[PDB]
């Protein structure tokens, strides 16, 4: 099937709410070896983000379930098992974005905002696969997140401006690896604010179309300093 | 089996699994035994969220198709029509399931009124969403086969049902429904809602308070769809 | 007002919405009075020596059951000894059913060794109704009639069998025979014993699982009911009447076309009231609905209570469309 | 076509009604003793009043005649009591039996029940009393539901039919009071609702010769008055008919209508139409719509198991020989 | 716009 | 509780 109509089945299977679907057509546009252009990097982010994140609430209400039920052993060994059976699909979709990552998308961009986005996604699926992990895979997944997040925020800090959308975007999400995953809040604290006054020092240089985004971007930014500050 | 297949049912809702919590379910309506009110609603809950997430996505898909089709271009609609159809595909496969299920194993083996009653308006309304989206001989099987299964309900219901009880005023809301939209006598609709609502008028005074707020939600959805075809 | 379109759409509305106050009124004095089931507190006595009605499977004695100053009169349903059991799984429907005014509810049992010296031993169920006669006691009486009044009496019969029969194929079940026999005739509570006697379906030893099957196959009764109707007209004196030979017209239909309980229904009211070979139906239908409710205000001023007949009519034309009275007109004219 | 329908079924509905009144009134009218003759014998039931009334004590009384018997009341004047008109006491014994009035079945000579509190000869009344207007008056002034003015204006309608036959005979009623005035019980159809009322004081009725209108009601004065007397004893104005019967107690002081007006005046406040209704227009159509309404009425009450009312009756009797011009002298009264 | 039994 | 950033 021709590309042109892959793409038009994406757009139509995220208006249908279909996005096991929409996923599957953005992966085969992908193993083309083309470069993506903006329209069709958001179609393959926005398919795979809501493919994971059911998973991600899925496994968080049956691990729930898990601690309440500390009475009863014959429930217990229920609970466990179905747990394990999301966590393992919540590993395969990770595992299946990562492989695209690696493969075609990292080695062909050649540019930097197209890089930083690139690994932004490899810095989160490997975060992703650390909520769930345990043992030295869980110490290899958070290595590995790390090292996509700080050769993003390498480019990101000299070759964009720091008001741009996707220097927020990065500064929000490594900024929340540090809280959640690390355990360090005061690093959390100084990387939110930092990116933060670097953006908000500069705002009257940005034209409306940018503000928009920046500024909704720099709210939730400020909303995790409040929480983490309280 | 039977009371874990209903905990395995129960983590799979809490999951928002439901496809999973089909399975469950399925397994349990299989034995041939009286399911208890608990077991009825975990198997109506499973196959509702089932096709209810199929409909609202062919209904979307065939909406673009409608704007599309002010002289867009015909490779564009053939894809999407492709689409349209395999969505299409999806919903008889949910419905030929608990159709079965229903035919060989429940309804043959329910022993009182009330469950009769339930798994004739499952039946119904299976059949329903059947005629929603076929068209030429196949609308009109699903159409006869659906007004058949509402009736079996109905004449039942007058028997073994209090007319203010929810499951008798849900049957009259669901086949007011189909006469309006499968049928599309909205005369008949009109008569049947409205019977059905004046029937419960008369003894609302009877119930205790947990009773009445359940009851008297449904008469309000009998009002709403009455003042809205009245128009 | 002023415009004759809404005035004639408000009392249509409002004269339909009268004929289900009243039928619903009467329904609730025809079904009051049944008695609730059988409880630890309870105690029982017995009337009879000896049967107050036999019908072809069982015996009926009085017994009054009481407790705490409040009592009912019930009958101890005794089985007839060497009697055959076909279907067991019937019994076991008659007690899950909640009450109908057609069928035998059973109000539970009396336990062995309560009543002392009793006709009967073991347990043995209770019955709500008290019978007067089986319909195969009424037809060696009421066939001595003028013809006109005896097929008049026996379409009435037919009008409430063809209800309990109705309700067993919405459920899933069939009788295997028909007997008059086993058909056993009640007064119907608070009207003049002169009217029509209310019919109770009694023989669930006969009822057995009959699965509905797709919407073009036979219905399970009509040759039953086609081989039933003809017996009984067969007692009358020949006459030239519109309903005996509507009713045999009737006959031939069931045993040729074989439809559903709720399709002979339909043309069973439409020779006792519906419109005739003539017919519209709208204007008709209204017309009909006005003048019953007159009957029914005329007769209440001269001091009168509605009649059986007249509670199944009112049931006829509250219920009655212009496609069922279309159905109804196609079965029976062809 | 609707047309031949809707004027088939508003010609058998207004049979319908003429045959529910008719026999409805054969019942309220059944079972009244036919007059006395030389066969006859009686017996005193009570040794006390079995009702008292400003100007007349009765007394219950069995009578017998070939193995028929009855229960009729003796009407013994009250001492001190007087009679203005004589000639009213022969008009008494002269007219037909009315729903509304006091009717007299013969006499009961001396010695005939020797053991009575009466001597001289007593005339025996049809009906079996109850209380006064003005002891029904006196309990609901103690007690006086919010009820109490519908209960009132279905007296006066009463009140307004006897004053009618007496207009529509030779003669008048010359003084109105509620100390004579009597309650009964409806026959077969009693109830806690309304009772019947007889109209008793037939010595101070007198001939009545004008043809031209004078005042064209000789009794509206006093009704106006009588409805004052009511209405100043009932509670305040807490529903729509007892503004529309304050509005026309002045009207009947101030145009003195005659009786059979003021009847329908009273009809419009209870059933009629009302302003709220171009209102010499619509009656057409509303006759065949508020006819229709009534039937069904009756209908849903034998239903279930409830016999018709008087306050049935009454409103039965009005839409019968109701008509769009009776209808607009009413509203012209009242508005 | 016309609405069915929910769940 | 805590923002990561949104899906659009």
């Amino acid at each position: 099937m021709d590309k042109s109509e892959l793409v038009q089945k994406a757009k139509l299977a995220e208006q249908a709410e279909r996005y096991d679907d929409m996923a599957a057509a953005m992966k085969a546009v992908t193993e083309q070896g083309h470069e993506l252009s903006n329209e069709e990097r958001n179609l393959l982010s926005v398919a795979y983000k809501n493919v994971v994140g059911a998973r991600r609430s899925s496994w968080r209400v049956i691990s729930s379930i898990e601690q309440k039920t500390e009475r009863n052993e014959k429930k217990q060994q229920m609970g466990k098992e179905y747990r394990e059976k999301i966590e393992a699909e919540l590993q395969d979709i990770c595992n299946d974005v990562l492989e695209l990552l690696d493969k075609y998308l990292i080695p062909n961009a050649t540019q930097p905002e197209s890089k930083v986005f690139y690994l932004k996604m490899k810095g989160d699926y490997f975060r992703y696969l650390s909520e769930v992990a345990s043992g030295d895979n869980k110490q290899t997944t958070v290595s590995n997140s790390q090292q996509a997040y700080q050769e993003a925020f390498e480019i990101s800090k000299k070759e964009m401006q720091p008001t741009h959308p996707i220097r927020l975007g990065l500064a929000l999400n490594f900024s929340v690896f540090y809280y959640e995953i690390l355990n360090s809040p005061e690093k959390a604290c100084s990387l939110a604010k930092t990116a933060f006054d670097e953006a908000i020092a500069e705002l009257d240089t940005l034209n409306e179309e940018s503000y928009k985004d920046s500024t909704l971007i720099m709210q939730l930014l400020r909303d995790n300093l409040t929480l983490w500050t309280s | 089996d039977r009371e874990d297949l209903v905990y395995q049912a129960k983590l799979a809702e809490q999951a928002e699994r439901y496809d999973e919590m089909v399975e469950s379910m399925k397994k349990v309506a299989g034995m041939d035994v009286e399911l208890t009110v608990e077991e009825r609603n975990l198997l109506s809950v499973a196959y509702k969220n089932v096709i209810g997430a199929r409909r609202a996505s062919w209904r979307i898909i065939s909406s673009i198709e409608q704007k599309e089709e002010n002289k867009g271009g015909e490779d564009k609609l053939k894809m999407i029509r492709e689409y349209r159809q395999m969505v299409e595909t999806e919903l008889k496969l949910i419905c030929c399931d608990i159709l079965d299920v229903l035919d060989k194993h429940l309804i043959p083996a329910a022993n009182t009124g009330e469950s009769k009653v339930f798994y004739y308006k499952m039946k119904g309304d299976y059949h329903r969403y059947l005629a929603e989206f076929a068209t030429g001989n196949d609308r009109k099987e699903a159409a006869e086969n659906s007004l058949v299964a509402y009736k079996a309900a109905s004449d039942i219901a007058m028997t073994e049902l209090p007319p203010t009880h929810p499951i008798r005023l849900g049957l009259a809301l669901n086949f007011s429904v189909f006469y309006y939209e499968i049928l599309n006598s909205p005369d008949r609709a009109c008569r049947l809602a409205k019977a059905a609502f004046d029937d419960a008028i008369a003894e609302l005074d009877t119930l205790s308070e947990e009773s009445y707020k359940d009851s008297t939600l449904i008469m309000q959805l009998l009002r709403d769809n009455l003042t809205l075809w009245t128009s | 007002l002023h415009s004759p379109e809404a005035v004639h759409t408000a009392l249509a509305a409002r004269q339909l919405q009268g004929l289900r106050t009243i039928y619903a009124r009467l329904r609730a004095r025809l079904m009051g009075g049944h008695p609730g089931p059988c409880h630890p507190g309870h105690s029982f006595r017995l009337l009879d020596s000896s049967p107050c009605a036999e019908s072809g499977d069982a015996l009926y004695y009085r017994v009054v059951r009481a407790h705490e100053d409040a009592w009912h009169i019930l009958v101890a349903k005794v089985p007839k000894p060497g009697a055959d059991v076909p279907h067991p799984w019937g019994l076991e429907l008659q007690a899950s059913l909640s009450p109908h005014f057609n069928l035998q509810g059973l109000c539970g049992l009396v336990p062995e060794g309560t009543l002392p010296g009793a006709p009967w031993r073991g347990a043995v169920a209770l019955a709500a109704e008290v019978p007067e006669r089986t319909v195969a006691q009424w037809l060696a009486e009421a066939c001595t009639q003028p013809p006109e009044e005896f097929v008049w009496a026996v379409a009435l019969l037919l009008l409430q069998l063809s209800a309990a029969l109705k309700f067993l194929e919405a459920w899933g079940a069939a009788l295997v025979e028909l007997r008059p026999e086993n058909l056993l005739l009640v007064a119907p509570r608070g009207c003049a014993t002169t009217g029509p006697p209310r019919l109770l379906l009694t023989d669930f030893g006969r009822v057995c699982l009959q699965p509905p099957g797709p919407p073009g196959s036979p219905g399970p009764h009509a040759p039953q009911l086609g081989s039933l109707l003809r017996a009984l007209l067969s007692l009358a004196a020949p006459s030239t009447t519109p309903l005996a030979a509507g009713l045999e017209l009737l006959a031939a239909q069931l045993t040729r076309l074989r439809p559903s309980a709720s399709r002979t229904r339909g043309a069973l009211q439409a020779l006792l009231w519906g419109p005739g070979p003539e017919l519209a139906l709208g204007p008709w239908l209204r017309v009909r609905r006005g003048l019953l409710v007159l009957r029914l205000a005329e007769r209440a001023a001269g001091g009168e209570a509605p009649s059986l007949e007249d509670w199944l009519c009112c049931e006829y034309l509250a219920e009655a469309t212009e496609s069922s009275m279309g159905q109804a007109l196609a079965l029976l004219w062809d």
